[PDB]
DNA sequence: CATTAGCGAGAATTTTAGTCACGGC
RNA sequence: GGCUUUUUUG
DNA sequence: GCCGTGACTAAAGGCAAAAAAGCCTTCTCGCTAATG
């Protein structure tokens, strides 16, 4: 390759077939006139060489090095290794037709659409507005097009909105960790210059809105636009290949604002009316002659699915609160009421989103999940929870307890004075004193924070959940838990030496008072430990994964039934005291080996070959089964794939 | 008490701890280090005397010939700083020595000179150091960081047995010399010691220790005890001392005087050791069977048949004894061997030992070091002799010394660069002694065994090298002598070491591409360790020990700063007050406790003593007296901190900062905060970008004033005085007559760089920040540099923040921002780009840049000159052309607009070779050019001699002629009047001798610049001239900026909102910035809640003061109310009196605090809640801090009181248009046929072979198989796609990967047959 | 006017697995 | 446009 | 005398992105250009 000026670029693959070459040709030439056989055998050996490194740099020794006294690459180094060609350009390969922008949030899109920047539109369908343009009539030449559409006109906006009606689009994040790392949407413009993402995929991509740069790919052929669109889609995926657990869970602010609203109060503004329906509630509340969250009895419809196959309704009166109510509005017709009478907290919802995607479907549950977004969205907007430095309320014996502390560790001190006791013994004995004090100002400091007093309504002192934010952020599982709580206002805890021994004393101070500057210096031990773990596991994992890729990427079920009865008994596992995993989740989604037997003799509770699930497991709660031997993979018999019934249920 | 330039604005701040050591030089590790390598040091142990001196003199191999070293000094530079940046030109000095040739007669005795020849010689150009302490390579700033590397000496590691599966712990012994060859020492699992050199095979130890002209004897006897043995009638007996008694059973009863002291078949005890040490008795009789293990010390050989009985290191037995006794060696010696306290490892080497000769030794060793050579025995004796003993080819250096005789508890540190027999013996012994438990191991991450190895050593090191091959080549070039043929200068090729130099300064592992895109990243790149590069760990041979913190890192190296991702605790960067020892050792300061009195005494410790005293804390309750008001104290001695008496205390801290460094100092509040989100936000605060109009933060530290003084990037006032002059580029201060010079004082001039590039394509500015007519002092600050304000730092801005859910615009980290704030452009920034054209002399004619382009319309030349250059000015758009450079085919290559990227043109630079053309442009920038320069001049002049003509008429006037004459006669007339009076004449005549030297200087230096400025520019070689473009770009906040908070609260702008719609308070004062409070309890990085509640307290004074100078009220009510405000605290360091202040003083204070005003407050001395809650209470604001808000789009009160403030907020270097870019069709690799990557080549994503497995793995075929073929590589299947994408059939065709063939060919390529089958 | 570079073109650390030599009863 | 070397983002 | 044993050696260690810099052997001489 010529570079600027005179000088041409050389590649280390001439350099070395020239050597070869030159070599080559002085020994022809030297051998022609019968040289002395002295000088002919060093030629040899150093063309044996020459080739050899040609062949094979550095591997039989010392190798060959040019002016940036390196190891010239060698045809080997070319195919081999990361830098090689496989790695490099065969298994992986840029592509035309992408873009590289950065991820923002947009709450008023819905679950099947994503933003996208004009620029990043306009680049990418060029190919596709020419083809338009001359259907249409606008231009004649693709030049003129070609023209037409880097000067902005009117109709090249329109045209474009028009060809991107329904085009599909992909999306990934390097790395994609798992599969739900390529997602498909239908783009809508917007302005600005940057990607505009739906909020719940978000979790899925595991993408903080950090900084993150997302990538985008676009479809060609037909084939490919109806592939993307029949598989690729968001609502096409909402329970994970890896277990059957929802992957669109909310999370954060959305958890926030519903636990908020299904919270009542001893007394609020507006409490102990009735109310004719939910419809009722929403004016009551907008006009805020009544609080969000009182308690009162309203009228409500629900629909069950009990019939074969049939909805019906029913009326009554129950004792929830109007934000309930308010909520109800959006629950589609075949939940029951009794799932939205709780606090409702991060593991419910999901929990109760989970319940609506095994009755009513796919469309209604995804339209339950926006709606979700957005009354949660709302309200939690209208919440106004904000954090404060009042808000993390100091305990106050927890003070006087450091000071009894000192107490016994003043007299076990006395102990290693007197010669009474051993290092180890009163090490032992100050890790213990200290993990009782941490655990007993944790409790008192829980205890002082999740309720508090407020006048009742005849005029009394009543004790009710307290409304300081941090509980709600803790209580709720929107984000944190009982350790970050104790971080804050409880004292730190025993902290770790780099080695794995354990400081003596305590960080007796919490993070709302100052810290001494020891304590700030002993506890950046663990917590750069950590980052060194993090950043040096990612290396180590990605790797492992690959290998992984490799050894089970020859497997492809093939044939409906292998024909076999051969299985492997299945059991609940435990160690001796609790079950880790009860004996239902483990054997859901599979298939019998031989037909399930009855402690009674000779009874058949499960035909053999039969497809497990919930309408099934639960005859085997009812009958508490102790095992059952189930179809694997592990036992098919048909060869180059796996029998269909033996991998059984599919997660996704 | 305050000077001048403080008193515009008196920042207050909280505290309780006085302080007694200020900050010193932020830079003094780096330029001190430098400084020690130039100047000419008598003791000849520094910089280049020292390095001339190791090489210097050198003498011919006959003998006759020598040459010296005499002196050496350093020539001026060239040029300056701005102009070597300027011209693309390394600022350096040229080397000046003074060379000695020597002669001897060969027919003399020695020392007889023939002839003497002494010449100063060419060495070359050696970089400097800038005033701000840099280097200037090619018109660019490059820095050297500081390398941290194990100090060389001795250590013994410990592998914890990880290597063998018994876990048997084993001790290793290494040796590290400064340079040379290493050397090691190991114990096998099957416990024996073996030697390795330079980490090649293991190789029994005794080897190497017969290699010393040691006899087996000898060895037996430095490494064991000797037993003796006497033969009595027909029996043996042994002399036993008590304390050889250790771990042993009694198989025979020791019995000695006829009675019987231990008991006979069971083990010993101490009481009998106690009733025999009482009895004293040395002699015992042993059976002979106890002897049947015993291995004979010495040899013993029979006096009349002449032979050897049995020599040494062989175990005996009863006929050996037999044969000992007829020959009458009564006499019997043996070793000790206690394994469990003397262990007889070398006595199992010894039983391996191939030979003893010595002589087949040293060809083992031969033949070790290279395989496969002639066993030549006097080759060998060289080879051993210079690789351990060898003065040159091998050294220890002072250091290494040092460490080897304190590790070995020698007394002297002092000794040769070469090691000796003695040496190795000792560390064989303590090497034993460690495997029997005598002594312990040491530890490589204590800084006692680490040094860091500063710039000026490598330059030292480097130069060594370079002179050590220039030495050889002399000596060979003098090993052909001449009759004094030659002059001294012949002989020299300065080519090695100049090019050694440069190429070390340029381009090395070391010499990173400095970044000064704001001064505190400047200040933190400059003081960065690193313990990557030559002789250090690499990025991936680190394990898990060297990145982790030590115990002893407190006071040494920030815990908390450090980049994080692939090399993490490898870049930790220096603490504030450490500097380094005269050895290399990081020390810190202390102060000295006697008798509970902590004195002002300050002493400097390093890492090991520290590890021998008592060390209190800095943040420790303290009387007036020194006193510690309690007597239970807090203190650390080994890496353990616990409770102590106020007695056994000896050192205390000087003060709270000295654990972090200037990047984490900068943090305020950090004591509420986590380590991990405090190193992020240090992190992203070394990344901050200029604001267009710098502001002060309102919460600070308190050294912001000596970072901002420190950096190299806002003038100071070298000399106080006044103002006389004021411009926009220019400063002139007139100095005061106590500072003035003895001759020729005259004033001082100022140049203010204007809107130069950075190195990362920032706006470098600068900013004079005073008025006309105004004192000013030595160290003050005159001009206000990039980020910077009254010599402050200055980094981002203060916003109104509310921490508040809104819409889930904030949904999981971003941030809604106000069109309020892009408004006031108050994060708009300005980017500087460059465009360079090169015009060289290739064939089908030169490279012709010229204003004639074919087949281009006018509109292009339409931005052009005649000349071909865009005229200044001018709004150039992307895609545009800026130079038109062609050459014959025409073919028009010209320079055109990157794509995508808009802009205006600043200004044009052109450089042409010398002996080219300069074309009509170049003469017009030229003249230019020298008229600015010509017109400065002038002006000094003008300055200049307005003195001496004042000094002229003032000496006319005593002389006679009258003052009225000398103010109406014309000024120049002055010198040609009449000098008829003598005794004034005598000076009156000297004045025109002066006035016409200076005039005659002046002259010559205006053309000095003028030759300087038509000179040529040096170029690259086949380069005619090249052309700059500079191109300068307002960038505003636009939706995807990379935007975050000073406590790790990273975050990216969600969406610009109209004011009307942010939350507002009852006042209508609406919030500009809304984060999302969620990310705090997660992040438990609580102290920006504090940040923002003292951000509210800090503007609850500023509207009070906005409210009298609105209403324009007394005075003396103000003063009182800013004499209110510092006095609150409790026990203050800082307290302020304005009584002393002036009225106008006081209203300028005022004034300029109607921003609000500053606080201040120390890393972990930071003021609490209480007053932070009295001074809210000073402001109207709720005690709280929480106050009610309403929404712009609902007009109702939010049911729950919310907490706002102003915050400091940061603008990061991410913009979306760096990282926005889209590829539809463009280039394609020659090689592959698949497209490029990166933005600069228009190219398109990769395809991770990550999300590769992640398609296959579900259904998606169809998709995946596309990617692969058309969209990559199938340059023949793609063109048909692309047209039929035109007529609007999506359809494809499969075709066949094109990247695949070309690997068939490269296997085909070998000896491989690969080949297609049939259908 | 007289002397000489010169370069253009040509040429001369961690971890694991596997294999191989010695040796032990 | 290949390589090398740094720095940075996740 | 064959299996045990230890000693010696090959091979890999994340994903994507950006921003910079700097190179692509070295020795030798005749007419043109650099130099005095
Ligand atoms: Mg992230
Ligand atoms: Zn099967």
């Amino acid at each position: 390759v010529p570079l600027d000026g005179g000088r041409f670029a050389t590649s280390d693959l001439n350099d070395l077939y020239r050597r070869v070459i030159n070599r080559n040709n002085r020994l022809k030439r030297l051998l022609d006139l019968a040289a002395p056989d002295i000088i002919v055998r060093n030629e040899k050996r150093m063309l044996q060489e020459a080739v050899d490194a040609l062949l094979d740099n550095g591997r039989r020794g010392r190798a060959i090095t040019g002016s940036n006294k390196r190891p010239l690459k060698s045809l080997a180094d070319m195919i081999k290794g990361k830098q090689g060609r496989f790695r490099q350009n065969l298994l992986g390969k840029r592509v035309d037709y992408s873009g590289r922008s950065v991820i923002t949030v947009g709450p008023y899109l819905r679950l099947h659409q994503c933003g996208l920047p004009k620029k990043m539109a306009l680049e990418l369908f060029k190919p596709f507005i020419y083809g338009k343009l001359e259907l249409r009539g606008l231009a004649t030449t693709i030049k003129a097009a070609k023209k037409m559409v880097e000067r902005e006109e009117a109709v090249v906006w329109d045209i474009l909105d028009e060809v991107i009606r329904e085009h599909p689009v992909l999306l990934n994040r390097a790395p994609t960790l798992h599969r739900l790392g390529i997602q498909a949407f239908e783009p809508v413009l917007i302005e600005g210059k940057a990607i505009q993402l739906h909020p719940l995929v978000c979790a899925a991509y595991n993408a903080d809105f950090d900084g993150d740069q997302m990538a985008v790919h676009v479809p060609l052929t037909l084939e490919a636009q109806l592939e993307a669109r029949a598989l690729m889609m968001s609502t096409n995926n909402i329970l994970s290949p890896a277990n059957g657990e929802p992957i669109i869970v909310p999370s954060q602010d959305v958890v926030l604002g519903l636990y908020y609203m299904t919270r009542d109060c001893v007394n609020a503004k507006g409490e102990g009316m009735v109310l004719t329906g939910p419809k009722e509630a929403e004016r009551l509340y907008r006009s805020g002659l009544a609080s969000l969250h009182a308690r009162v009895k309203v009228r409500i419809t629900e629909y069950e699915k009990d019939a074969n196959g049939e909805l019906v309704a029913k009326t009554s009166l129950k004792d929830t609160t109007v934000g309930r109510a308010i909520l109800w509005m959006i629950v589609p017709k075949g939940l029951p009421y009794s799932i939205v009478n709780q606090a409702l907290g991060k593991k419910a919802i999901s929990k109760m989103l989970n319940t609506c995607y095994r009755i009513l479907g796919l469309k209604p549950t995804v339209i339950f999940a926006d709606q979700i977004m957005y009354t949660g969205f709302a309200y939690a907007a209208r919440s106004g929870a904000s954090v404060g430095i009042d808000d993390m309320v100091i305990p106050e014996k927890k003070h006087e307890i450091i000071s009894e502390a000192e107490a016994e560790v003043a007299e076990i001190q006395e102990q290693f004075q007197s010669g009474l006791v051993t290092a180890g013994e009163r090490y032992n004995k100050v890790i213990d004193i200290w993990a009782a004090a941490n655990d007993r100002v944790s409790k008192a400091m829980m205890d002082n924070l999740q309720t508090e007093t407020v006048i009742n309504r005849d005029g009394q002192e009543e004790k009710q959940v307290s409304f300081n934010s941090i509980y709600m952020m803790a209580d709720s599982g929107a984000r944190g838990s009982a350790a970050q709580i104790r971080q804050l206002a409880g004292m730190r805890g025993l902290m770790a030496k780099p080695d794995g021994s354990i400081i003596e004393t305590p960080i007796t101070a919490n993070f709302r008072e100052g810290l001494n500057v020891l304590q700030y210096f002993i506890s950046t031990h663990g917590a750069r430990k950590g980052l060194a773990d993090t950043a040096l596991k990612t290396a180590n994992s990605g790797y492992l994964t690959r290998r992984l890729v490799d050894v089970a990427q020859d497997l492809v079920v093939t044939e409906d039934d292998c024909g076999t009865h051969e299985g492997i008994m299945m059991t609940p596992v435990i160690e001796g005291g609790d079950v880790k995993e009860p004996l239902r989740d483990r054997v859901l989604g599979r298939v019998t080996a031989e037909d399930v037997l009855k402690p009674g003799t000779a009874d058949i509770l499960v035909p053999r070959n039969t497809l497990l699930h919930e309408q099934w497991c639960d005859l085997l709660e009812e009958n508490s089964v102790d095992a059952v031997k189930v179809r694997s993979v592990v036992s098919c018999d048909t060869d180059f794939g796996v029998c269909a019934h033996c991998y059984g249920r599919d997660l996704a | 008490v305050y000077s001048y330039t403080e008193k515009k604005r008196i920042r207050k701040d909280f505290g309780k701890r006085p302080q007694v050591l200020d900050v010193p030089y932020l830079l003094s590790i780096q330029l001190d280090s430098f400084q020690k390598f130039i100047e000419q040091d008598p003791e000849g142990q520094y910089g280049l005397e020292a390095a001339f001196r190791s090489v210097f003199p050198i003498q011919s191999y006959s003998g006759n010939s020598e040459l010296q070293y005499v002196s050496y000094r350093l020539g001026e530079p060239v040029f300056d700083v701005q102009e070597c940046q300027i011209r693309g030109v390394t600022y350096s000095a040229p080397l000046r020595v003074k060379l000695r040739l020597v002669i001897y007669e060969r027919e003399a005795p020695e020392g007889t000179v023939k002839d003497i020849k002494e010449q100063e010689v060419y060495m070359g150009e050696i970089p400097l150091m800038t005033d701000n302490g840099t280097f200037v390579i090619n018109g660019t700033e490059r820095v050297i960081v500081s390398q941290l590397h194990r100090s060389p000496g001795v250590f013994f590691d410990s592998d914890k047995g990880k290597t063998h599966s018994s876990g048997k712990v084993l001790y290793n012994a290494r040796i590290i010399p400064y340079r040379g060859s290493w050397l090691d020492f190991e114990f096998d699992p099957k416990d024996n010691l073996f030697v390795r050199i330079d980490r090649r095979r293991k190789l029994p130890a005794t080897i190497i220790l017969r290699a010393l002209n040691y006899t087996t004897e000898q060895i037996l006897d430095l490494f064991f005890e000797k037993v003796i043995f006497e033969i009595r009638d027909n029996k043996l007996q042994m002399e036993l001392v008590p304390e050889r008694l250790r771990g042993e059973t009694a198989s025979f009863d020791i019995e000695a005087n006829g009675k019987v002291y231990v008991e006979k078949g069971r083990r010993i005890t101490a009481r009998h050791i106690r009733q025999l040490e009482k009895d004293d008795v040395k002699l015992i009789e042993v059976p002979v069977e106890y002897i049947a293990g015993k291995v004979v010390a010495k040899d013993y050989i029979d006096e009349s048949t002449g032979e050897l009985i049995c020599a040494a290191n062989m175990e005996l037995s009863l006929d050996l004894l037999a044969k000992l006794s007829q020959s009458g060696h009564k006499r019997i010696e043996t070793l000790f061997t206690n394994d469990l306290d003397h262990g007889p490892y070398i006595s199992e080497t010894l039983r391996v030992d191939p030979t003893n000769d010595r002589l087949s030794a040293l060809v083992e060793i031969y033949r070790m070091m290279r395989p496969g050579e002639p066993p030549t025995r006097e080759a060998a004796e060289s080879l051993f002799e210079n690789l351990f003993f060898s003065e040159d080819r091998y050294d220890l250096s002072a250091v290494g010394r040092m460490k080897f005789n304190r590790s070995l508890l020698r007394e002297e540190i002092e000794g040769s660069g070469i090691l000796s027999k003695d040496d190795i013996i000792d560390v064989m012994k303590k090497l034993i002694d460690i495997r029997n438990g005598k002594g312990e191991v040491d530890d490589i991450d204590h800084l006692g065994n680490r040094r860091i190895r500063s710039v000026g050593e490598m330059a030292e090191n480097q130069f060594r090298v370079g002179l050590v091959r220039v030495e050889r080549a002399v000596k060979e070039r003098l090993s052909l002598g001449d009759l004094d043929t030659l002059m001294p200068q012949d002989m020299i090729n300065a080519k090695p070491i100049s090019a050694a130099v440069k190429e070390f300064f340029g381009s090395s592992q070391l010499s990173q591409f400095m970044d000064q895109n704001n001064p505190l990243s400047e200040i933190t790149h400059k003081r960065r360790i690193s313990a990557l590069g030559p002789g250090g760990l690499t990025r991936e041979r680190a394990g898990f020990e060297v990145r982790d913190v030590h115990p002893t890192h407190y006071g040494r190296v920030c815990p908390i700063e450090t980049p994080e991702g692939p090399n993490i605790g490898l870049i930790n960067s220096l603490s504030v007050y450490a500097q380094t020892n005269e050895y290399g050792f990081l020390e810190t300061p202390y102060r000295k406790v006697t008798d509970g009195v902590v004195t002002d005494e300050i002493h400097y410790l390093s890492a090991i003593e520290e590890g021998n005293y008592v060390i209190a804390q800095a943040n420790s309750n303290l009387d007036e007296e020194g006193h510690f008001v309690e007597d239970l104290v807090t203190c650390r001695s080994k890496g353990e901190s616990s409770l102590f008496s106020r007695d056994q205390v000896d050192y205390m801290d000087v003060s709270t900062q000295q654990v972090v460094s200037v990047g984490a100092s900068l943090i305020p509040f950090l004591e509420h905060d986590d380590a991990n989100r405090a190193l992020m936000g240090a992190n992203m605060q070394r990344q901050a970008v200029p604001t267009l109009r710098a502001d002060k933060p309102l919460v600070g530290t308190g050294m912001e004033r000596a970072v901002a003084v420190d950096s190299g990037v806002t003038a100071v006032a070298k000399r106080g005085g006044v103002v006389q002059y004021v411009d926009a580029s220019r400063i002139v201060i007139k100095v005061n007559e106590d500072e003035m010079y003895p001759g020729e004082a005259g004033i001082d001039i100022y140049n203010l760089t204007k809107y130069t590039r950075s190195n990362q394509n920032t706006c470098i500015n600068q900013m004079p920040c005073v008025s006309l007519g105004e004192p000013v002092e030595r160290g003050d600050v005159l001009a206000d540099g990039p980020s910077t304000d009254l010599g402050e730092l200055a980094l981002g801005q203060n916003m109104r923040v509310a921490f508040m859910p809104w819409n889930g615009y904030n949904f999981e980290d971003s941030i809604l921002v106000s069109e309020r704030v892009v408004q006031e452009d108050r994060f708009t920034t300005i980017h500087i780009q460059e465009l360079a054209c090169v015009s060289r002399d290739t064939k089908l004619g030169p490279e012709e840049i010229t204003a004639d382009i074919p087949n281009v319309g006018e509109a292009a030349l339409s931005k052009l000159d005649e000349s071909g250059i865009v005229y200044i000015g001018a709004e150039v758009t992307g895609g545009d052309i800026l130079v038109g450079k062609v050459t014959p085919k025409v073919k028009d290559s010209s320079l055109r607009v990157p794509n995508g990227v808009s802009g205006t043109v600043i200004d044009v630079q052109v450089f042409t070779r010398d002996g080219v053309e300069k074309d009509k442009r170049a003469l017009e920038i030229e003249e230019m050019q020298l008229k600015q320069a010509k017109k400065d001049l002038s002006e000094e002049l003008q300055i200049l001699e307005a003195g001496l003509f004042s000094r002229i008429r003032a000496v006319l006037v005593a002389g006679g002629v009258e003052a009225e004459k000398l103010d109406k006669l014309p000024r120049d007339r002055w010198l040609e009047l009449g000098l008829t009076d003598e005794e004034k004449q005598n000076q009156l005549e000297q004045l025109a001798e002066q006035y016409d030297e200076l005039k005659h200087e002046f002259e010559k230096k205006l053309e000095a610049k003028r030759r300087k400025i038509t000179q040529g520019d040096d170029l690259a070689p086949g380069v005619l001239k090249i052309v700059k473009v500079y191109l300068a770009v307002k960038r505003r906040i636009q939706p995807g900026d990379k935007m975050a908070g000073r406590h790790g609260n990273k975050g990216v702008i969600s969406k610009i909102n109209p004011i009307e719609d942010m939350p507002y308070d009852e006042n209508g004062t609406p919030v500009d910035i809304v984060l999302n409070p969620l990310g705090v309890p997660s992040r438990m990085n609580i102290g920006q809640i504090l940040e923002t509640h003292l951000g509210m307290a800090a503007k609850g004074i500023g509207d009070k003061i906005n409210a009298m100078l609105k209403q324009q009220q007394e005075v003396a009510k103000l003063r009182e109310f800013i004499q209110r405000a510092y006095d609150l605290g409790a026990d203050v360091r800082q307290k302020v009196d304005l009584s002393t202040f002036s009225d106008e003083e006081v209203m300028r204070l005022a004034e300029n605090l109607r921003k609000g005003m500053p606080i201040a407050t120390p890393v972990f001395d930071g003021a609490k809640e209480a007053e932070i809650k009295e001074l809210l209470k000073l402001g109207d604001l709720p005690t709280s801090g929480q106050i009610r808000l309403y929404d712009g789009r609902t007009g109702e009160q939010f049911e729950r009181p919310v907490t706002v403030g102003y915050m400091y907020m940061l603008k990061l270097n991410h913009l979306v248009d760096d990282k926005m870019h889209a590829r539809s069709t463009g280039s394609y690799s020659l090689v592959t046929q698949q497209p490029l990557g990166g933005k600069a080549q228009f190219g398109g994503q990769r395809f991770g072979e990550m999300e590769v497995w992640a398609l296959e793995a579900y259904g998606a075929a169809y998709t995946l198989q596309e990617m692969l073929t058309v969209k990559s590589d199938d340059v023949n299947g793609r063109t048909k796609m692309y047209k039929n994408i035109v007529d609007g059939n999506h359809q494809m065709e499969p075709g066949m990967p094109e990247s695949f063939n070309v690997l068939l060919k490269e296997i085909r390529s070998l000896g491989i047959n690969i080949e297609l089958e049939d259908e």
